């Protein structure tokens, strides 16, 4: 899943695509 | 004067002796070893090319030599050649990524030596060294990079330390090579190609503990070590 | 250019042999020792496997050749009906041979059969005949084959013992075959 | 030099590559035609063959030798033979690189050692991995099932080409223990 | 001689054009098989090497003293200006391998394009050292000499000022 969104100086930012799948699994989680 | 002896190997065979050190390659005549270090052998000559400038150029492809040949060494101890069920799971994929450029590498250099044997275009030591030049500019950083994720610590006793260690100068000499320009971008590219397959073990380690939800790790490589985690859930 | 004869060996030919003779003392395969054209020992040997094959077949292939001759009294007619489901296997066998190409390389022939050649190897010594004289020891044992309701259920236990290997399907089709009768 | 490799590496031994049991494949190391430079690319090269001859071999001794016949999980078991189809299967690709070789050989007459090492350069990492498979079998007389949990605790290596090697092994053993399950459910 | 010199002009010195920290690449020799003066034709070509061996030097030790990002992008923009003139050494030692009879003063001729290019960007170059310019100030110092007058190194210092742009554009445009 990090891979297809990296597929499409923004290093950080290209980091920052990847926490919401963390975020995403922890709100199905914590429900 | 007296004048000393000399082993007079052809100029060709200097590319094809520089050409095979540059892929996986031990004991060759040219660039003899000793310690692990890859030194030029002290008596060669050729016929268009005088004793000092050869030593030069050899000495210069050597110090590349080196670098390759201490990658190959790391690859050759975690290729499996070699404890018991101890996979560091990390180290390994690091390799395999380095190993996954070496094998482009060692293409590349195959085309050459292909164009040398059978040809008359004329391959010498100036242009196959500036042929190789991109090559070049990569093995440099990347020894580099090796040399402080890995060779820090000369003693490196413990594991999760190496692990954190080398993950965390990957994602340092990312950000120090990221705003050089947008001169060339091949430095960054080759980084973050590492990156990403030296981090894959430690996000599929997150991934099945965050859904299948046991944590399932060995030789302690992930940084929250479970070690209070086999009894506690007794006391509930 | 003498991998047009090996081809063939994997039929029954003379350029190489089958001399149905005690193994390795007239018993032979053609072969080039010491001295040779072109043929460094590894060749030799990698002919050498090949032959192996090659005897296995012309073995197994007598076997199930000798027909009935409708004065069988020793075997049974359910033997009879085995030799028969065998020999349909060798005729599929031997059209694996045939369909090879006549143009092709040398390692590539014999990496091309090694899964027939051992597929065929275990069906040899399934069968005594085929057991018998493998190279490693004489035509002195000739040990006896089942017969009748032994033969049908000593097939059925080694189906039973090599059920999940590649080689079940063989053993399934002579066991169909076999049962009729 | 060149068509030998590959007679040695398909397994067969020559007078160049001298076979001794305790050394494996190897070069006479002394030929004054040749210098040494090749002689280790050659080395090298052998470790392969080496191991390919060494598994034809294991193969070879625990698989169709006999028509089951002392019955026990190191000697005998259907588990260890299905291992053995497995590990055969998986050494195919390695039947068809050097087969490929072959033909691009047959179309060039000169080829340095150094494309061969290329063409043959990733199963130099894969052969490796499966020996310490097969070797702790061997030394352990790991029984029954016990075989499906050594592979899969080695199919956590941080290798991906040798991860799917070995899960294709334990695909096929695990049709073995589905199938004696098959049966008792 | 003739490949000794195309080797030389690159980083290799070699026994004849000895290397010295206060002056490189100075043959310094009386030999037979040279004409007594081509030793100054040789001269004033290795001026070019020297220059050569020093940007190579300055590139290596960069990607206390200087430091920063804007050095690890000046050079890599000093890589790309020297590109040219490792082809052109190429091209010149793929002529004489083949003309048996072809002199020095075609290595002459066809490097004296390079003896405009690389003496005015030495001097940037020796700004850029002698002067701490470290930060943002190396773009002050290659915007100040590309106005130049001479168009070879008017167009150099623009290849390497327009990097630097393209690293103060991303600098620049996290910031915005």
């Amino acid at each position: 899943v990090h891979d297809p969104l990296l597929a499409i100086t923004f290093e950080l930012t290209l980091r920052s695509c990847l926490y919401p799948h963390i975020d995403k699994q922890y709100l199905d989680c914590c429900g | 004067y007296v004048p000393d002896d000399r082993v007079l190997v052809t100029e060709t065979q200097v590319i094809r002796e520089t050409l095979w050190l540059l892929s996986g390659v031990k004991k060759l005549f040219i660039f003899q070893l000793i310690d692990g270090k890859v030194t030029v052998r002290n008596n060669i000559i050729v016929t268009h090319l005088t004793h000092s400038c050869l030593r030069s150029v050899l000495e210069q492809i050597a110090a590349y030599g080196q670098v390759v040949f201490r990658l190959q060494e790391f690859i050759d101890e975690v290729m499996g050649h070699s404890s018991t069920e101890a996979p560091f799971r990390t180290y390994q994929a690091f390799m395999w990524a380095l190993y996954k450029y070496f094998i482009s590498f060692k293409e590349e250099l195959a085309e050459i030596e292909k164009c040398i044997i059978n040809n008359d275009t004329t391959i010498t030591l100036a242009i196959v060294v500036d042929k190789l030049a991109p090559r070049l500019s990569q093995l440099k950083v990347l020894h580099k990079v090796f040399s402080t994720g890995v060779a820090e610590v000369p003693p490196d006793t413990r594991n999760v330390v190496r692990a954190s260690h080398l993950l965390n100068t990957l994602y340092k000499a990312i950000l120090e090579y990221d705003n050089v320009g947008e001169a060339s971008e091949q430095t960054v590219s080759l980084l973050f190609s590492l990156w990403v397959e030296t981090v894959r073990p430690y996000l599929q380690t997150v991934d099945e503990w965050i859904v299948h939800g046991h944590l399932w790790d060995g030789a302690r490589e992930f940084i929250i070590q479970r070690n209070k985690n086999v009894p506690v859930n007794h006391r509930d | 250019e003498l991998v047009k004869d090996v081809l063939n060996v994997l039929i029954g030919v003379v350029s190489a042999t089958f001399s149905l003779c005690q193994p390795a003392q007239a018993f032979v395969v053609k072969r080039g020792v010491h001295v040779s054209g072109a043929s460094p020992e590894s060749i030799s040997s990698l002919l050498s496997e090949v032959a192996e094959y090659g005897t296995c077949y012309t073995r197994l292939s007598h076997f199930s050749l000798q027909p009935v001759l409708d004065s069988l009294y020793s075997k049974g007619l359910v033997f009879q009906a085995f030799t028969s489901g065998l020999r349909r296997y060798l005729q599929y066998y031997r059209a694996c041979v045939l369909s090879t190409p006549p143009t092709l390389s040398l390692l590539t022939i014999g990496f091309l059969f090694k899964k027939l050649g051992r597929q065929l190897r275990y069906l040899a010594e399934l069968c005594g005949v085929g057991a018998v004289l493998p190279g490693t020891c004489g035509g002195g044992p000739r040990a006896a084959f089942p017969t009748g309701v032994k033969l049908l259920s000593y097939l059925y236990q080694e189906a039973l013992h090599n059920c999940s290997n590649e080689h079940y399907p063989v053993l399934l089709s002579l066991l169909k075959t076999s049962c009729e009768p | 030099m060149i068509h030998e490799l590959l007679l040695a590496l398909s397994g067969y031994p020559g007078s160049i590559f001298t076979w001794n049991k305790r050394s494996g494949l190897q070069v006479s190391q002394d030929f004054p035609f040749l210098h040494p430079s090749e002689t280790s690319v050659l080395n090298r090269l052998c470790r392969l063959g080496t191991d390919y001859i060494r598994f034809t071999e294991f193969i070879e001794q625990y698989t169709g030798h006999v028509q089951q016949q002392q019955g026990q999980g190191g000697l005998h078991g259907i588990y260890l033979r299905a291992f053995c189809t497995g590990l055969d299967s998986v050494l195919q690709p390695y039947r068809q690189a050097l087969l490929d070789l072959e033909q691009e050989f047959l179309g060039d007459p000169h080829l340095s050692i150094s494309h061969v090492n290329y063409f043959l350069d990733q199963f130099q990492l894969l052969f490796p991995s499966v020996m310490v498979v097969v070797e702790q079998i061997k030394s352990q007389k790991i029984h029954g099932c016990q075989i499906l949990e050594t592979v899969y605790k080695h199919s956590c290596g941080g290798l991906p080409p040798v991860r799917s090697a070995l899960e294709k092994i334990l695909a096929v053993c695990h049709g073995v223990m589905y199938k004696q399950l098959s049966a008792w459910m």
